[PDB]
């Protein structure tokens, strides 16, 4: 976890929380933070990425969190300036774009003759006023394999991970994803879209049909099935049923804000009673058209509470 | 929640679905007015610009400028007040009644006031 | 500028025989008016109005200053003129001319309006008359005054004007106005950039004209001549 | 607050202007068709009427609600529908037809176990009596309209252009015209069913003077909604306007400082 | 006055009116009976004196009031100078349907059909 | 049709190239459609 | 013709145009294509416009197409910046204005006593995402006697030549038009204003005032796509604009106006080609041509 | 009255009609009209404010007006573009803020120590197109003891002076003012500040 | 036309038409849904729909993002198409059917396949 421009408690309320789930054992902070001269700032993303490559490079997987861009260049910009060369565009210098291209390039999966090991990059950058067209954003847009689109207006009315579907991609796609989780949520993010296409309609508030009702109950639902609390992280086996239960439409007649109690008591009973799947689900991560059976009878079961 | 605790938690974030709505339909109100919006959320609207009013409070050192003499709530005060809103029992009051006064006690009596 | 002593203490109405302007919006004696609208209203026949009637009703001259000219309409004015016969090849003029057309390089453009307005002040003080001064366009000065600024080299202003442009105006507007002597108006066309009262050549200017003098493409098709918008052109001296 | 998006913004308004604009002109022409039918409507609801007016009738309750399907009209629907929970206090239980989603939708909200059946495709036309006849056969049909102790349409009458009013009317039944004080007057010959008639066809002719007047109502509110939509957001034009202004004029600003600085390195 | 269409209402004084009551035509006149009575589908006429104007009609209702004022309303409605071929072919498919609840409608058209025939 | 219709079946027998300039037309077109309504849920939809 | 940083691919296919319709004999193409140094780019239309006022001095007459200034003060820029003259809007120099005054200022009608030559000029300007505020379209708008403007939207619909009618003007105008073209077509400006300003109307019931504008204005926009190419000599344009204006088109419908304009115009020729003939030599039209093509007209439509 | 930017012939009649109202005797005008020199325009209110020091000094009291700031920053934006100090927002020096701070800084009461002697400013800001969030206004705003926010749309409805109420404030006054009208005037303030937003939910 | 020859070019260009049209209309189908239109236009609207999907195609490349199998489509083949979706000799098949497809072989076998 590379901590830029942060402030020093701010690490530390941190490294505490790593701590509080004995996350620590296995992460390295490094620290450049608010304090620190510019030179350590702009440095520390590359010293971390050497820190981590020796992870891919022997074989094993390393997760490298840049947090965050928008500051090392802020940072690259007060060498510059200060060094006299002459500036680029809001007085960045002219290769602030061949500052992060070179950084976020340094990440890969190795081949079976190099070792297999990968390095993974989750940068993170800050906006102003949701403008993604500005300087810096565009750069690290065009370079990094997608990214994830977090809004304040979702956030306040409630979607957390304020995550933007309709803006947010992985390129790699469903080679990345789990085949149970890609099984169960076949077309998810495009109805996802065509849900906010009819929730758009929904506006005019003139009369609906079945069809638009229809995709409107199960997008809200949806919608509602994705919200999480901040620290729990779910395995697979605990999505997957969820996610199955939503898109095949068992949810759709359930009050909305009873979604909420639904995912716990359902976690609970699929633990209790069908072990069994929840371990072939992990053990396995596909689910085989009986799973898919047992699964779907052990869903009906208890959508009738 | 593991500060303030769950209710406390909920109370915030409902008030703040609350207000968010009511901005995003402050386009919608700006052309076509109220009488456009659905049944929900002309609720939603009415609520929120009173959960609005009552985020407003006199303070005692900016006496010079209310003139009405400033107000302290508390914490456990302002959560419980908040959550009687949310949960409309309160509906029946002029939106009036929620500006410039100290906790849920407040309201009731300025209402009284006034429907006199 | 004449000094502060050498001041008209009272705003005075000049009388232009208009019926549309001295009811609804009367020009200040000394005073500057912002003319408004493109071509299609006439404003050439208008503006030899005012050159004819402040010649014949008071007794001053005029001065018709080009500023930043379409070559062209130079032309067209120079022979209408004649046409027109407020210049007189044989008998006598009413009008002298003052061009500095486009073509010529931005120095140029930045000095005829001083050039004219130099010609009209001779006539207030000298003659002691109440004398016109046209100056079109008063903003095609402004964009001249900046591309003189810039390859000056100096650092551009807000929105790229040159860092002296309110001085710039005052030295120019400040000669036209009343003395005990006599008096120089002035009627200015006025462009827009963007359609932007806001942008910093128009407000700049605003801070000098005392009324305006819109005439306007819906007033001339409902055959009304002149085609001065009655509700529009507003002056600052009728109270 | 970037200048792409400003523009795009203001553009959308005007857009939207525009079409408010339309609606506004022409609701004025669909006023004035409806305006004649306001006229034949509440002139044969006089030679009907008058009759009842004679023999004074006063009169498991059908309430029959009218309005449209469409929106964008103001507060119709929204104080057609309070109206009629308001009447709808005094008997739990009584049942409802309505003529038009928008009220169908009010109060399958509110009073939803009272409504028995509901028509669509409505305030689109002037309404004839064509429809106000299998309205009043399928209210006769399904509804059991004869063996209803009591029944009151309720519409929005149109006071004048700017304001309407929601309205009650009771029409009453084949027993309740027999049974009418003045009815010994009329030398109407029992030959075979005659009362029940006179009913079958005043709640067709009913209804229509109703629908009529309903809509001719609506025409008038969507009228005035539309006209305030385009002072809105011709009001909203104008802000937008200085503020596209304003970005554009420090985009060319913030632009030109970056180029001065690069230049005098 | 009082003779309405819901389209297009008609009359305002008269001195005779013949009607194609429930029972039979019948005449109301300067001072008449108090009735009721349905209007079967026919013909009708106004009166002024010795003024002779006939409309035909859907049917409806009549109703002669107390205070002596006639009332008549129908759905439909000049005589000749309004309704042969446009009826003619009209008919044709009129008895077609007859031989078909849907068919029962027809019924309907066969008795308005032929009286109109009579015109 | 009925009798509440009798003479709106009277009146399209004797409403069908004269007259029918919009007005009558148009009077004979309307494009209404019922459906009952059960336990919220509804029955079926068909034309009036 | 001066092409200014286009691919000479362009460029020697604009030439294969003009030779396919013979018109490279009266032709002169500068060239200061995409990949020449910048001085040969500001340069070209300054060296072509000489090359023009040849004729212009000559008592003879060009015409001039620079396409385009907006890339010629790309390239003055280029020169500037580099010369470290100091920049400003858009970092071109202070003279950006004074270099396209003095290019466009050339052109000209000359009096008698020089010849009466004359030099046109047909200046293209590059706008981006519409932009007539951006620098350098402002500076030439300011300069020229007025514009056609082009829009993409209107090229979509399939209106070609895609011109806003409602944004174009020239300032010269009515004294440059054949006094035949301008005496059936006073009253086309008038139509097709009338026309813009009831056209959301586009969407059941409206009255016949405002429901015949559209008629009018649906056909008459149809009267003005024209294939690319095929331009149309004068005699052969007042007759299809006075059947327009005059209403003989409100009977056809809209997908005909295509091929109406074709058979009438060879229908014209063959059996009115004395009409034309008057048209295309008096230049006007008398009281009784007036009546000839009424006629002849009517002749058409009914047929 | 200092009278920065202005016109030579609006001078003469706002002194003509200060002397028509005799209040010429009592009133010491300073101007540097739109001819003048960059720094006149820029030192005047300046000198204009030592002027009126020394009424404050000399235990009287004097009220200085500044007409206008917003063209006394224009002219320092001038010397300071030739000076070639590099341009912040609005093209304008990142000293303009100190400017108008250190000026206003004397408009000031004394204590019983002192004299009791007083200065008040009475600057004034001309905004554009109505726009009180402006690099210099917001700059001013943050350095006055309040602003009185005179609105167009009022006064082109005709309502003189045209005070935006929810946008004029006064910060030290409310404490300042005449008993008698604060006893008659009971919350006026946000009466009618709250009563526009009312008004503005009716059409 | 002169490289394509005229239908080729008049096909692509009543496509485009189409198109424009249905971007056009836009407006009132936001505002006045698309209840308030012209039957012709209602139709204009419907073929436009059909054909912004025909447009789309399954890359072969794109497999792992469609797990669609990659279609390749010949050029004479899709201007026959489009020519009959234009001339409305495929008004009753659905949306979906031309979503995602080769030829229009491919808009029938889905069509029915889907019916099923």
């Amino acid at each position: 976890y590379v901590a830029v421009g942060q402030k020093r408690s701010t690490v530390a309320q941190l490294v505490q929380t790593l701590e509080q789930h004995d996350a620590m054992k296995y992460s390295i902070i490094v620290a450049a933070t608010a304090s620190e001269a510019a030179p350590l700032q702009y440095l520390a993303p590359f010293t971390a990425a050497s820190i981590g490559e020796w992870f891919r490079d022997n074989g094993k997987h390393a997760l490298i969190v840049y947090d965050d861009l928008s500051k090392q260049a802020v940072a690259y910009r007060q060498l510059s300036l200060l060094l006299r060369r002459p500036p680029g565009r809001e007085a960045y210098p002219g290769d602030v774009f061949y500052l992060h291209s070179r950084l976020l390039e340094r990440a890969a999966k190795l081949s079976e003759k190099e070792g297999s090991g990968s390095l993974t990059a989750l940068p993170v950058i800050e906006t102003q006023g949701g403008d993604v067209s500005a300087y810096i954003p565009t750069n690290v847009i065009s370079i990094t394999d997608g990214q994830i689109f977090l809004e304040a207006e979702l956030f306040y009315k409630g979607i957390r991970p304020a995550i933007n579907v309709g803006l947010s991609v992985s390129r790699v796609g469903s080679a990345a994803q789990v085949k149970a989780l890609k099984q169960v949520a076949g077309s998810l993010k495009l109805f996802l879209a065509q849900y906010r296409e009819v929730a758009a309609f929904a506006q005019f508030g003139s009369d609906l049909d079945a069809s638009t009702k229809q995709t409107l109950v199960r997008g809200e639902r949806l919608t509602q099935l994705l919200k999480q609390n901040q620290y729990s992280p779910l395995a697979t086996e605990e999505q997957v049923p969820l996610i199955y239960a939503g898109v095949n439409g068992h949810l759709d007649g359930i009050e909305l804000s009873r979604i909420g109690e639904f995912e716990s008591s359902f976690l609970s009973y699929l633990k209790s009673n069908h072990n069994e799947l929840l371990t072939e689900i992990r053990e396995k991560g596909e689910l085989s058209k009986e799973l898919l059976a047992s699964l779907k009878s052990a869903t009906e079961s208890f959508v009738a509470t | 929640a593991a500060v303030v605790g769950q209710e406390h938690y909920d109370v915030a974030s409902k008030v703040q679905e609350t207000l968010q709505t009511y901005k995003s339909l402050q386009d919608i109100i700006a052309i076509l007015g109220m009488d456009e919006l659905s049944e929900q959320d002309k609720l939603t609207v009415e609520r929120a610009r009173k959960i609005q009013r009552f985020l407003s409070q006199p303070f005692a050192v900016a006496e010079v400028f209310t003139g009405i003499p400033g107000k302290l709530v508390r914490l456990k005060d302002t959560v419980a007040s908040f959550k009687a809103v949310l949960e409309g029992k309160y509906d029946n009051i002029p939106e009036h009644a929620f500006y410039m006064v100290g906790g849920i006690e407040d309201v009731v009596a300025k209402a009284e006031k006034l429907a006199a | 500028p004449p000094s502060f002593a050498e001041q008209s203490t009272s705003a005075e109405i000049l009388e232009t025989g208009i019926k549309v302007v001295d009811l609804l919006a009367p020009y200040a004696r000394g005073g500057k008016i912002g003319l408004f609208g493109g071509a299609g209203v006439g404003k050439t026949v208008f503006i030899q109005e005012l050159i004819n009637n402040i010649a014949k009703a008071h007794g001053g001259f005029s001065v018709f200053t080009g500023v930043g000219e379409r070559t062209r309409e130079g032309n067209d004015l120079y022979r209408e003129m004649k046409e027109t016969g407020v210049i007189n090849l044989e008998g006598e003029s009413k009008v002298a001319l003052v061009f500095g057309q486009m073509n010529e390089p931005p120095g140029a453009r930045a000095r005829v309006a001083l050039t004219g307005l130099t010609i009209a002040e001779y006539f207030r003080d000298e003659e002691g008359q109440d004398v016109l001064l046209f100056i079109d366009n008063i903003f095609r000065f402004t964009q001249a005054g900046s591309e003189v600024s810039a390859l000056l080299g100096r650092i551009p202003s807000a929105v790229g004007y040159q860092p002296t442009l309110a001085t710039d105006m005052g030295l120019l507007q400040e000669r036209i106005t009343t003395t005990k002597k006599g008096s120089v108006t002035s009627v200015q066309a006025v462009y827009v950039p963007a359609d932007d009262l806001t942008d910093p050549a128009p407000a700049t200017t605003f801070a000098h004209l005392d009324a305006t003098t819109v005439l306007s493409r819906g007033i001339s098709e409902l055959g009304i001549y002149p085609a001065v918008d009655p509700l529009d052109s507003k002056s600052r001296l009728l109270d | 607050a970037t200048l792409k998006e400003v523009e795009m913004r203001l553009k959308s308004i005007k857009n939207i202007e525009k079409i408010t604009k339309t609606m506004k002109i022409v609701a004025s022409t669909r006023l004035s068709k409806a305006e004649k039918a306001k006229i034949s409507a509440k002139k044969m609801d006089e030679a009907e009427q008058l009759f009842y007016k004679n023999a004074e009738t006063k009169n498991k309750e059908l309430i029959v609600a009218i309005t449209s399907d469409k929106g964008l009209c103001g507060s119709i629907h929204s104080q057609l529908a309070k109206a009629v929970r308001r009447h709808l206090n005094d008997q739990p239980n009584a049942d409802i037809v309505t003529i038009g989603d928008k009220i169908k939708m009010q109060l399958l909200r509110t009073h939803p176990n009272n409504i028995k059946l509901s028509i669509n495709g409505i305030g689109k036309d002037a309404p004839t009596f064509q429809e106000s006849a299998l309205i009043a056969d399928k209210l006769l049909s399904v509804m059991k309209a004869g063996t209803y102790p009591k029944i009151s349409i309720f519409y929005n009458d149109p006071v004048s252009s700017l304001s309407f009013e929601p309205s009650e009317k009771p029409i009453f039944n084949a027993k309740t015209i027999e049974q009418s004080p003045s009815f010994g007057k009329f030398e109407i010959d029992t030959d075979a069913n005659v009362p029940r008639d006179l009913f079958e066809y005043t709640l067709a002719n009913q209804m229509l003077t109703a629908m009529a007047q309903g809509y001719a109502a609506e025409i008038s509110a969507r009228r005035n909604a539309m006209d305030n939509a385009s002072k809105n957001a011709g009001d909203m034009i104008n802000r937008y306007s200085i503020l596209y202004n304003r970005t554009r004029q420090a985009v060319i600003t913030n632009e030109l400082v970056d180029i001065i600085t690069g230049a005098s390195s | 006055l009082q003779f309405a269409l819901p389209h297009e209402t008609l009359y305002s004084e008269v001195t005779q009116v013949n009607l194609p009551a429930k029972s039979g035509r019948i005449g109301v006149l300067a001072n008449h009976v108090p009735t009721v009575e349905q209007l079967l589908p026919g013909v009708v006429e106004v009166m002024e004196g010795s003024n002779s104007k006939k409309f035909f009609i859907s049917g409806g209702f009549a109703t002669v009031q107390p205070d002596s004022q006639l009332c008549v309303t129908a759905i439909e409605a000049p005589l000749e100078s309004f309704s042969e071929n446009i009826k003619n072919l009209l008919a044709e498919a009129k008895k077609n349907v007859s031989s078909s609840r849907e068919a029962a409608e027809a019924a309907i058209q066969v008795e308005v059909l032929e009286n109109l025939q009579s015109v | 049709m009925s009798y509440a219709a009798y003479l709106n079946v009277a009146a399209q027998a004797i409403r069908s190239t004269e007259l029918q300039t919009a007005s009558v037309t148009n009077r004979s077109q309307t494009d209404a459609f019922y459906t009952q309504y059960k336990n919220a849920s509804e029955p079926t939809p068909m034309t009036k």
